[PDB]
């Protein structure tokens, strides 16, 4: 249910993926304090990913794998903008 | 020849400061300390002549301490240099480091930052090669380069900064090493060909490919020599390889670069960490 | 033949420069020595000035 | 460590000369000035240890003034003031310190060359830099140091040509040519000298003198005769003679293609082309 969620923008650091399983799932691993679980979030108004709760990533940081970085051309520790996404609208 | 042990005993006997009632009738204790230092120096020269370098270093150290107590700081620093000298020849790196530290402090306190910088560079060399204390060596090299810069000695500061940047990059501090390489480039504008390359390599060890590309462009546009140099092509190839995430292509470029210009252990480590960063990216 | 002569001249000049590079090592050492004795000299000169002044005051 | 402010206050207190009745019983004031200078030097070394370079320079300056009052070291302290002011980014105080040190020494030439460098790069006072370089070169010549005087004269001629004084720059280039003739080490310098001289003579609309310089260089220095610089100068002379600005531009591009031009030459040839345009207006 994506009807209600905080859409406020957050600036998050790109860091190495926590492990191979998270990279395989291709889901943005976020802390519970960052965003709700199992919701679509857009980044830079271009890159959409599904959030999953992860206690290994501290709040204010976003995890990416190598392929997502290749797609966005991002380096480690780069700052990116994240917001809530609504494809249906 | 006099017995060095007897001379040291006499120096110790004379090195006792006047205390209590005797202080009201005894002159300045500086002369007693000077005589004790002379006796220690004699005993220590006898020891060095016997190739007992460590005992001679200890005796110079005692003489330097007595000279400090006498107020003759410059003689104490020279004797400390002698202590470091003989300890290094004797294989006692720790006592050599200590002697260099006292000599450096004495010289800096007297405005001789040049002597301090020379001996700080020697101390950093001792730390890096003999004791493997890489952080202290980095600190010593940075300080020596800074003081040399304060003396307008561009080349020694450049040497000290080369050593500092090399150790810092090998120590995981890629950003600081790249900054020192930028300083070297700015001081050396008008080593550069390599500097640019090394800087870029450090920026690529930090996964900042954009900064490496910026460094390459700056080197190409500012230094015509670097633009047509093989180092520039190699750096561009490495930047392209990291951009495409093709580790094998990076290895091929490294082998090609080695075939014409042999790589050094510093570059080996940087590129190994870069390839392992690609492997981490692969994870 | 021109390129071989050029190579020979370059080798000779490298020879001269390493020799010159060995002399400048001896020169840097000597300069550190002469900056150690000149510091001593400045200190001794000041000490002599002061001592002579103290004797000047004594005789006066 | 002692407070540098307290040391400076003590130095100021001791730096007051004896006045009135006290002067009849107080010895020479030189010792008081020496003590004040020592206190200032201590406070200033403390400042330097704290990287407060400007305050340390001011304290060396006070110590140098006290040393001057004592009859001594003041110039060296001024040199230290120059060093720390330059490291601290205070170019004006560095210039002042170099000036007092130069006056005391008159070393003067070295510090005059450094002062000219400071004026040219930091303060952009090109006239004073030209004066400093000329004076430094003259004193170096008086010491028979041919190469240092030659360096100072190169700087002076470069700035003078950039400053609109083409004739004087050409004269200095002639002096450089005469001093460097017969020396195997400075051959290339000569090769450029001739060219530069001719360029200056061509910036002054004086094509005949440029041709004379080219002929003199060709006949006197065999290396310059076959050098690319000689051909380029001859081509420029021919272009100015025919008044073909485009031909001059083509020759400049050809010269750049093999030997990169520098900003000095760019300016000289730009003024020359603008002079052709002025002739076209004429």
């Amino acid at each position: 249910d994506m009807t209600n969620m905080d859409t406020r923008t957050r600036h998050l650091k790109v860091s190495n993926c926590p492990n191979n399983s998270y990279a395989l799932a291709n889901v943005a691993a976020v802390s519970p304090n960052d965003f709700p679980n199992n919701i679509y979030i857009i980044i830079d108004n271009l890159f959409v990913f599904t959030t999953r709760h992860s206690n290994d990533i501290p709040p204010g940081t976003i995890g990416f794998n190598g392929n997502q970085r290749t797609w966005g051309g991002w380096s480690l520790n780069q700052d990116v903008q994240a917001k809530a996404f609504d494809l249906f609208k | 020849m006099s017995d060095p042990v007897e001379l040291l005993k006499r120096a110790e006997k004379k090195g006792v400061p006047s205390s209590g009632f005797m202080k009201l009738f005894s002159g300045s204790d500086s002369y007693k300390f000077e005589e004790a230092a002379d006796l220690c120096v004699q005993a220590a020269t006898i020891y060095r002549l016997r190739k007992e370098l460590n005992l001679a270093g200890d005796s110079f150290l005692k003489a330097a301490d007595y000279q400090k107590k006498a107020g003759n700081e410059d003689e104490a620093g020279n004797t400390y240099v002698e202590a470091y000298k003989c300890f290094k020849s004797g294989g006692n790196s720790v006592n050599a480091v200590d002697s260099l530290e006292n000599a450096i402090q004495i010289f800096t306190h007297r405005g001789q930052f040049r002597r301090g910088a020379n001996f700080k560079f020697e101390l950093g060399e001792i730390l890096e090669n003999d004791l493997h204390d890489y952080a202290k060596a980095i600190d010593c090299y940075e300080l020596a380069g800074e003081w040399y810069a304060q003396d307008q000695s561009v080349a020694l500061s450049n040497k000290c900064f080369i050593k500092c940047a090399d150790l810092k990059a090998l120590d995981g501090q890629y950003i600081e090493a790249s900054d020192i390489y930028s300083k070297l480039i700015k001081s050396s504008m008008g080593s550069l060909k390599d500097y640019f390359l090394k800087k870029g390599l450090c920026q690529l060890a930090a996964t900042d490919a954009v900064a490496a590309a910026r460094t390459l462009q700056e080197g190409q546009s500012e230094d015509p020599n670097f633009a047509d140099s093989r180092e520039s092509n190699f750096l561009k190839s490495l930047i392209d390889a990291v951009n495409e995430g093709d580790s094998e292509q990076l290895s091929e470029h490294c082998k090609e670069f080695d075939n014409f210009m042999r790589l050094d252990k510093w570059k080996i480590t940087i590129l190994n960490k870069i390839k392992e960063s690609i492997q981490q990216q692969e994870d | 033949s021109r390129t071989a002569e050029l190579q020979a001249e370059i080798d000779d000049t490298v020879g001269i420069m390493r020799d010159n590079i060995n002399k400048v090592a001896e020169r840097g050492e000597r300069l550190t020595s002469i900056e150690d004795k000149a510091d001593n000299l400045a200190v001794s000169a000041q000490g002599f000035k002061r001592g002579a002044n103290r004797v000047r005051k004594a005789m006066w």
